[PDB]
């Protein structure tokens, strides 16, 4: 085929990859980073919260013979 | 009790916690998927401008050929 | 005591999503790189498809 028709051609579609998958893989991976770090904070205060809830239970348990 | 109130609101955030892992444990292979797509379209493109140079410098010899006669 | 099975369940999904999270953390880098070295070679092919465009344009000028 034409020479100048084949650059235009792959010219395109390599438009067509930048502006859509490239474009939107940057920005999800921006956001899926920060959701996992914000996700680990969370567990990392849930940890917090269920060592209290863990020791809170046992002395009730051992509350629960002396009464 | 509070205790059984601590409880259930702790279950309450676990709840959400293990939504928000399932949603990311499923978008992370999808885009590794998206980007090996990506990068097939890529290397097709790449063969393709080859074929395309190849044309081109075939042109370029026939130029030179017009012009001799 | 199922203040007991509600708390153990509670700490067997919290080191489920912990074990989760350490390996999103890890696999997630591995997808930066990919998605970098993507773009990369993209960027590569577009110099390279101006470099042979506007050289066969320089050549149909003669």
């Amino acid at each position: 085929s034409d020479t100048m028709m084949k650059f235009n051609i792959i010219r395109n579609e390599l438009h067509n990859i930048m502006n859509t998958q490239l474009k939107r893989a940057e920005s999800e991976v921006a956001a899926l980073n920060r959701r996992i770090q914000l996700l680990e904070e969370d567990l990392e205060r849930s940890e917090e919260r269920l060592g209290s809830a863990t020791a809170k239970l046992s002395e009730a348990s051992q509350a629960a013979d002396e009464s | 009790s509070f205790l059984e109130n601590n409880l259930d609101q702790l279950t309450k955030v676990h709840k959400q916690l293990v939504r928000d892992n399932a949603d990311l444990r499923c978008e992370l292979p999808k885009l590794e998927k998206r980007l090996r797509c990506t990068m097939e379209r890529v290397k097709a493109l790449e063969t393709a401008l080859k074929e395309a140079k190849e044309g081109a410098m075939r042109d370029r010899k026939r130029y030179q050929y017009e012009v001799d006669r």
